[PDB]
């Protein structure tokens, strides 16, 4: 079935241009529908930015209309958001949508002069019945990281906490999982950490200490 | 533009009971065709918004019979019959009468479930981390309710202050509990000076405070 996937840099410098790509899968963008960009600010407010329609026609929110362009390349089933002259006010999660029904997963864009930095991943080692283990994902920028366990096979009992921005200006979170304490000797537990903004994947095996 | 307003930032509800989420529009959403152009969305924790209701009262495909929309031209209600744990998240109304489309500020659904004590866990800094000259000591509180908890760090029985950060998950889609991490940050030098690192948790579900500790 149809799916939408945003891609783009997680970081844009103040006063520069933000460019995001929506890749549409299993649908021809010239066929039908209106293709929207919607963004969600920190604090969770939603703003509709504009569309490109099936016929290449545009409508933009007067909020942005001088700074925004929505274009497309049907040879790749992609449509694009360009936002000029970004400020800190433009830091948000950006979603591409088909009408109101089909939404991408969203892409976070942080407006900042700082460089990207990939995370350090440290084990949180089980110190019974069940036991908790996890990964401490520290010193990365900007958001987000995603954390999976054993490549997506372990999803029950997982908590990945919201990131906290440290005084150093770098983010940190933990991901933890509840696990049978009998499987600690024979079962391998690896946390899969993905930091898209720096194109860094880290795999860390969490072994009993 | 049309301004969309949701007066309550959140609404409490006991699971199994019913709840109403309200929205107002600054202009009638009834068009010259009889349809009223109001959408309702749920955003569950970690996910994108999802369409529930379209044209004020029409159930979108896959959305249970428990959700229903009603209202006039300017005042709308999403009614959730027999609320389940899976219903948690933020509910947003959106008008699609005229461009620019606009959303209400959202209403979080808070499930008011029964008391549940936290399972507490403590984790020493890894050897890999100690190499960089910083020690992070993590205290984990799992699946508790209500949200309020007091987490106290004790190093050699000396109560800590100023040197920790907490993070709490959104209400869980499956059991409606919260989890919390508390990360204690010290230099390696400050870590090696002491022996007993302890996390003391106070919570309504605990008749007495649970302490977890380790020796360095
Ligand atoms: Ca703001």
């Amino acid at each position: 079935d149809v799916q939408l996937q945003e891609s783009g840099p997680g970081l844009v410098k103040p006063s520069q241009s933000l460019s995001l790509t929506c890749s549409v899968t299993d649908y021809s963008i010239t066929s039908g529908y209106y293709w929207n960009w919607i963004r969600q600010f920190p604090g969770n407010k939603l703003e509709w930015m504009g569309y490109i329609s099936y016929d290449g026609s545009n409508n933009y929110n007067p909020s942005l209309k001088n700074r925004i362009s929505i274009t497309r390349d049907p040879s790749k089933d992609q449509f694009f958001l360009n936002l000029n002259s970004v400020t800190t006010e433009d830091t948000a999660t950006y979603y591409c949508t088909r009408g109101s029904l089909v939404w991408g997963q969203g892409t976070l864009v942080t407006v900042s002069a700082a460089s990207t930095k990939g995370p350090s991943v440290f084990p949180l080692a089980p110190s019974g019945g069940t036991a908790a283990l996890g990964c401490l994902v520290k010193d990365y920028f900007p958001e987000p990281v995603t954390v999976s366990w054993n490549s997506g096979a372990l999803t029950s009992g997982v908590h990945t906490f919201p990131a906290v921005l440290q005084s150093s200006g770098l983010y940190s979170l933990s991901s933890v999982v509840t696990v049978p304490s009998s499987s600690l000797g024979t079962q391998t537990y690896i946390c899969n950490v993905n930091h898209k903004p720096s194109n860094t994947k880290v795999d860390k095996k969490v072994e009993p200490k | 533009d049309i301004v969309m307003t949701q007066a309550a930032p959140s609404v409490p509800v006991t699971p199994g009971e019913s709840v109403s989420i309200s929205c107002r529009s600054s202009k009638s959403l009834l068009h010259s065709n009889g349809n009223t152009y109001l959408y309702w969305f749920l955003q569950r924790p970690g996910q994108s918004p999802q369409l529930l209701i379209h044209r004020m009262s029409n159930l979108a495909s896959g959305v249970p019979d428990r959700f229903s929309g009603s209202g006039s031209g300017t005042a709308f209600t999403l009614r959730i019959s027999r609320v389940e744990a899976e219903d948690v998240g933020v509910y947003y109304c959106m008008q699609h009468l005229e461009y620019p489309y606009t959303f209400g500020g959202g209403t979080r659904l808070e499930v008011k479930r029964t008391v549940a004590a936290p399972s507490v866990f403590i984790f020493p800094p890894s050897d890999e981390q100690l190499k960089s000259g910083t020690a992070s000591v993590v205290c984990l509180l799992n699946n508790f309710y209500p949200r309020e908890a007091k987490v106290q760090w004790k190093v050699d029985n000396a109560l800590q202050s100023g040197n920790s950060q907490e993070s709490v998950t959104e209400q869980d889609s499956k059991d409606s509990t919260y989890s919390l991490s508390s990360t204690l940050t010290l230099s390696k030098a400050d870590y090696e000076k002491h022996k007993v690192y302890a996390c003391e948790v106070t919570h309504q579900g605990l008749s007495s405070p649970v302490t977890k500790s380790f020796n360095r």
